[PDB]
């Protein structure tokens, strides 16, 4: 049963560098063979899609960017010059025989110059403070890299533990991440407080970031 | 026409219960290759589970599903089937289909878009809708799509005409057992007043349908 260990596990790289990425078989196969490996690109929420095929064939409509090559044990993906389309997470795979395996994956992700986040605030929507909660938004659009820090303010009281956090995944255009902090409180809670802040933190700022409003305006 | 395979049947199933997805293949008949059901659990990576020639009937599975899956193909109606049985918290992931290129052709070159399984004893509950409303050049804009489950949920803007600078969060599970997902656009602060904003989102576990109107 042939397992396909894939190396490295994460890397970052720029625009125009060469990126090779690696695959081992674990059954003992001699440099006489090759072509039983094929290289597939997922990038986040799509299907699998296929770049090589037989170690090396490069499969139609694929840029010729990507090339791949090997024998015995060892095959090899090489981007020649990494494209911001390019991050994804990309997998080998035995065909040698039955069953079909594939390596564990190698996420790419695109270095790029620092950009700050622009930071957006949003108040609950009445609409919503009928039901009895009350969400608070803060949106830190198109920046990178990708660690930041936010922390809510209520009358200067710091918040925990009533947020959570969603990131997007790294944008293939423009190689930034965009981020959600979002504050749930009660409508009792929310009402016997005045200042809601949100207080930004990121290398591309000299100093943090607050929007922030006052309930009711 | 293309080749195209089709992926249809997932969504929510309690431990030990049954479901069964199928995959509608076009541009080829699927007499002449092998179908596969290949899956992803989140986060993780991508794990063979069975595979069919349809013109014979001969079937293969891996171990982990071996003895409660079971694959099958109407080549008349040029379809594949994978029957569930006996699920488990597990086997929770996206199933794809895709085939092997053909006789000597081992790659797979085509897949469908897979179909979300979610094994779990919560109950299917439909998303509120809030507005996420800006104010002070360029504005931001959004809808909270609050308190549902199952995974997924889709949000297009003006019916799928506004496509720049948007970003849907991923869901993020919230104490309660629900998900919870924002939304969001930067427009031009100009646009306001005179164009409207509407999000419109779509949780078919529910069959729930919403558009809101964002604005001051």
């Amino acid at each position: 049963d042939i397992q396909m260990t894939q190396s490295p596990s994460s890397l970052s790289a720029s625009v125009g560098d060469r990126v090779t990425i690696t695959c081992r078989a674990s059954q003992d196969i001699p440099r006489s063979i090759s072509g039983y490996v094929a290289w597939y690109q997922q990038k986040p929420g799509k299907a699998p899609k296929l770049l090589i095929y037989w170690g090396s064939y490069l499969y139609s409509g694929v840029p010729s960017r990507f090339s791949g090559s090997g024998s015995g044990t060892d095959f090899t993906l090489t981007i020649s010059s990494l494209q911001p389309e390019d991050f994804a997470t990309y997998y080998c795979q035995q065909h040698y025989t039955t069953p079909p395996t594939f390596g564990q994956g190698t996420k790419v992700e695109i270095k790029r110059t620092v950009a700050a986040p622009s930071v957006f605030i949003f108040p609950p929507s009445d609409e919503q403070l009928k039901s009895g909660t009350a969400s608070v938004v803060c949106l830190l659009n198109n920046f990178y890299p990708r660690e930041a820090k936010v922390q809510w303010k209520v009358d200067n009281a710091l918040q925990s533990g009533n947020s959570q956090e969603s990131v997007t995944e790294q944008d293939s255009k423009d190689s930034t991440y965009s981020l959600s902090s979002t504050l749930t409180l009660s409508k009792a809670d929310y009402e016997k407080h005045k200042v809601y802040a949100c207080e930004v933190t990121h290398q591309g700022l000299s100093s943090p970031v607050t929007k922030s409003f006052n309930r009711g305006e | 026409s293309e080749v195209q395979l089709v992926e249809s049947g997932g969504g929510l199933v309690q431990p030990g219960g049954s479901l069964r997805l199928s995959c509608a293949a076009s541009g080829f008949n699927i007499k002449d290759t092998y179908i596969h059901w290949v899956r992803q659990a989140p986060g993780k990576g991508l794990e063979w589970v069975a595979r069919i020639y349809p013109t014979n009937g001969y079937t293969r599975y891996a171990d982990s599903v071996k003895g409660r899956f079971t694959i099958s193909a109407d080549t008349s109606k040029n379809t594949a089937y994978l029957q569930m049985n006996s699920l488990r918290a597990e086997d929770t992931a996206v199933y794809y289909c895709s085939r092997w290129g053909g006789d000597g052709f081992y790659a797979m070159d085509y897949w469908g878009q897979g179909t979300l399984v979610t094994v779990s004893s919560a109950s299917t509950k439909g998303p509120s809708v809030f507005p996420l409303a800006p104010s002070s050049g360029t504005a931001a804009l959004g809808c909270l799509v609050k308190d549902y489950f199952p995974e997924p949920v889709t949000v297009s803007w003006n019916s799928g005409a506004l496509t720049s600078g948007v970003h849907t969060f991923p869901a993020v599970l919230q104490s309660s057992g629900l998900y919870s997902l924002s939304s969001v656009v930067t427009v031009p602060s100009s646009s306001l007043g005179t164009q409207t904003y509407i999000c419109n989102v779509n949780h078919k576990p529910s069959n729930t349908k919403v558009d809101k109107k964002v604005e001051p």
